[PDB]
Protein backbone atom coordinates (compact mmCIF):
# COMPACT_ATOMS: atom_id res chain seq x y z
CA UNK A 1 0.00 0.00 0.00
CA UNK A 2 2.82 2.41 0.75
CA UNK A 3 4.74 1.33 -2.40
CA UNK A 4 1.78 1.83 -4.76
CA UNK A 5 1.06 5.20 -3.29
CA UNK A 6 4.75 6.16 -3.62
CA UNK A 7 4.94 5.02 -7.20
CA UNK A 8 1.99 7.08 -8.34
CA UNK A 9 3.01 10.24 -6.56
CA UNK A 10 6.78 10.14 -6.92
CA UNK A 11 7.08 8.16 -10.21
CA UNK A 12 10.14 6.04 -9.29
CA UNK A 13 12.50 8.86 -8.28
CA UNK A 14 12.51 7.63 -4.73
CA UNK A 15 14.19 4.79 -2.95
CA UNK A 16 11.90 2.44 -1.11
CA UNK A 17 13.73 0.01 1.14
CA UNK A 18 12.64 -2.46 3.82
CA UNK A 19 14.29 -5.10 6.06
CA UNK A 20 12.63 -7.13 8.90
CA UNK A 21 13.98 -7.13 12.41
CA UNK A 22 10.99 -8.19 14.50
CA UNK A 23 8.51 -5.41 15.16
CA UNK A 24 7.54 -5.33 11.52
CA UNK A 25 10.05 -4.28 8.93
CA UNK A 26 11.63 -0.84 9.10
CA UNK A 27 10.89 1.01 5.91
CA UNK A 28 12.33 4.11 4.42
CA UNK A 29 11.22 6.43 1.68
CA UNK A 30 13.98 8.71 0.31
CA UNK A 31 13.20 11.66 -1.91
CA UNK A 32 14.83 14.93 -2.90
CA UNK A 33 14.26 18.03 -0.85
CA UNK A 34 11.75 19.29 -3.50
CA UNK A 35 9.87 16.00 -3.76
CA UNK A 36 9.24 16.11 -0.01
CA UNK A 37 5.68 17.44 -0.31
CA UNK A 38 4.59 14.77 -2.77
CA UNK A 39 6.39 11.98 -0.90
CA UNK A 40 4.61 12.72 2.33
CA UNK A 41 1.28 13.06 0.47
CA UNK A 42 1.78 9.51 -0.90
CA UNK A 43 2.23 8.37 2.71
CA UNK A 44 -0.98 10.16 3.80
CA UNK A 45 -3.04 7.93 1.46
CA UNK A 46 -1.23 4.75 2.44
CA UNK A 47 -2.12 5.38 6.08
CA UNK A 48 1.39 4.71 7.33
CA UNK A 49 3.12 7.79 8.65
CA UNK A 50 6.36 9.19 9.97
CA UNK B 1 19.38 6.72 -11.24
CA UNK B 2 16.39 8.79 -12.42
CA UNK B 3 16.75 10.18 -8.94
CA UNK B 4 20.21 11.56 -9.75
CA UNK B 5 19.18 12.82 -13.23
CA UNK B 6 16.60 15.18 -11.77
CA UNK B 7 19.00 16.31 -9.09
CA UNK B 8 21.65 17.19 -11.69
CA UNK B 9 19.33 19.15 -13.98
CA UNK B 10 17.85 20.98 -10.95
CA UNK B 11 21.27 22.07 -9.73
CA UNK B 12 22.55 22.84 -13.31
CA UNK B 13 19.90 25.46 -14.23
CA UNK B 14 20.75 27.24 -10.92
CA UNK B 15 24.41 27.25 -12.03
CA UNK B 16 23.33 29.01 -15.22
CA UNK B 17 21.69 31.74 -13.15
CA UNK B 18 24.60 32.40 -10.74
CA UNK B 19 27.19 32.84 -13.42
CA UNK B 20 25.33 35.31 -15.64
CA UNK B 21 24.10 37.22 -12.53
CA UNK B 22 27.54 37.99 -11.22
CA UNK B 23 28.78 38.88 -14.70
CA UNK B 24 26.12 41.48 -15.54
CA UNK B 25 26.56 43.07 -12.12
CA UNK B 26 30.28 43.30 -12.91
CA UNK B 27 29.73 44.79 -16.34
CA UNK B 28 27.30 47.38 -14.95
CA UNK B 29 29.99 48.43 -12.43
CA UNK B 30 32.51 48.56 -15.27
CA UNK B 31 30.16 50.72 -17.33
CA UNK B 32 29.28 52.97 -14.40
CA UNK B 33 32.97 53.86 -14.20
CA UNK B 34 33.21 54.77 -17.89
CA UNK B 35 30.32 57.25 -17.37
CA UNK B 36 31.53 58.53 -14.04
CA UNK B 37 34.90 59.49 -15.36
CA UNK B 38 33.57 60.96 -18.64
CA UNK B 39 31.37 63.49 -16.83
CA UNK B 40 34.31 64.54 -14.67
CA UNK B 41 36.79 65.07 -17.49
CA UNK B 42 34.09 67.10 -19.20
CA UNK B 43 33.39 69.04 -16.00
CA UNK B 44 36.93 70.11 -15.53
CA UNK B 45 37.20 70.91 -19.18
CA UNK B 46 34.27 73.25 -18.97
CA UNK B 47 35.39 75.13 -15.90
CA UNK B 48 38.92 75.64 -16.96
CA UNK B 49 38.00 76.75 -20.44
CA UNK B 50 35.70 79.50 -19.27
CA UNK B 51 38.23 80.59 -16.60
CA UNK B 52 40.64 80.88 -19.44
CA UNK B 53 38.65 83.08 -21.72
CA UNK B 54 37.54 85.19 -18.82
CA UNK B 55 41.02 85.25 -17.43
CA UNK B 56 42.48 86.64 -20.57
CA UNK B 57 39.71 89.16 -20.55
CA UNK B 58 40.83 90.67 -17.30
CA UNK B 59 44.30 90.94 -18.74
CA UNK B 60 43.04 92.49 -21.90
CA UNK B 61 41.24 95.00 -19.86
CA UNK B 62 44.48 95.71 -17.95
CA UNK C 1 19.96 -0.24 -1.14
CA UNK C 2 21.59 2.21 -3.53
CA UNK C 3 20.98 5.05 -1.06
CA UNK C 4 24.65 5.92 -0.34
CA UNK C 5 25.14 6.70 -4.06
CA UNK C 6 22.38 9.34 -4.52
CA UNK C 7 23.24 10.81 -1.17
CA UNK C 8 26.66 11.46 -2.65
CA UNK C 9 25.18 12.90 -5.83
CA UNK C 10 23.64 15.71 -3.75
CA UNK C 11 27.13 16.57 -2.43
CA UNK C 12 28.93 16.72 -5.79
CA UNK C 13 26.15 18.90 -7.22
CA UNK C 14 26.12 21.26 -4.27
CA UNK C 15 29.89 21.79 -4.59
CA UNK C 16 29.49 22.40 -8.34
CA UNK C 17 26.77 24.97 -7.65
CA UNK C 18 28.98 26.40 -4.91
CA UNK C 19 31.93 26.56 -7.32
CA UNK C 20 29.85 28.44 -9.93
CA UNK C 21 28.81 31.07 -7.43
CA UNK C 22 32.40 31.59 -6.17
CA UNK C 23 34.08 32.25 -9.50
CA UNK C 24 30.98 34.31 -10.32
CA UNK C 25 31.51 36.69 -7.34
CA UNK C 26 35.26 36.75 -8.24
CA UNK C 27 34.25 38.42 -11.50
CA UNK C 28 32.56 41.05 -9.34
CA UNK C 29 35.72 41.61 -7.35
CA UNK C 30 37.40 41.90 -10.76
CA UNK C 31 35.03 44.67 -11.96
CA UNK C 32 35.64 46.43 -8.64
CA UNK C 33 39.35 46.64 -9.49
CA UNK C 34 38.78 48.26 -12.86
CA UNK C 35 36.21 50.58 -11.37
CA UNK C 36 38.86 52.21 -9.15
CA UNK C 37 41.64 51.96 -11.70
CA UNK C 38 39.70 53.56 -14.58
CA UNK C 39 39.02 56.56 -12.44
CA UNK C 40 42.51 56.74 -10.83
Amino acid sequence: LVEEALRKALEDRYLLAHEAYAGGVAALVVVHRKEVDQAKAALSRAGVAE
Amino acid sequence: SKLEAILSQEVEAEIQALLQEAEAKAEAVKREAEEKAKALLQARERALEAQYRAALRRAESA
Amino acid sequence: GLIKSLAEKEKQLLERLEAAKKEAEERVKRAEAEAKALLE
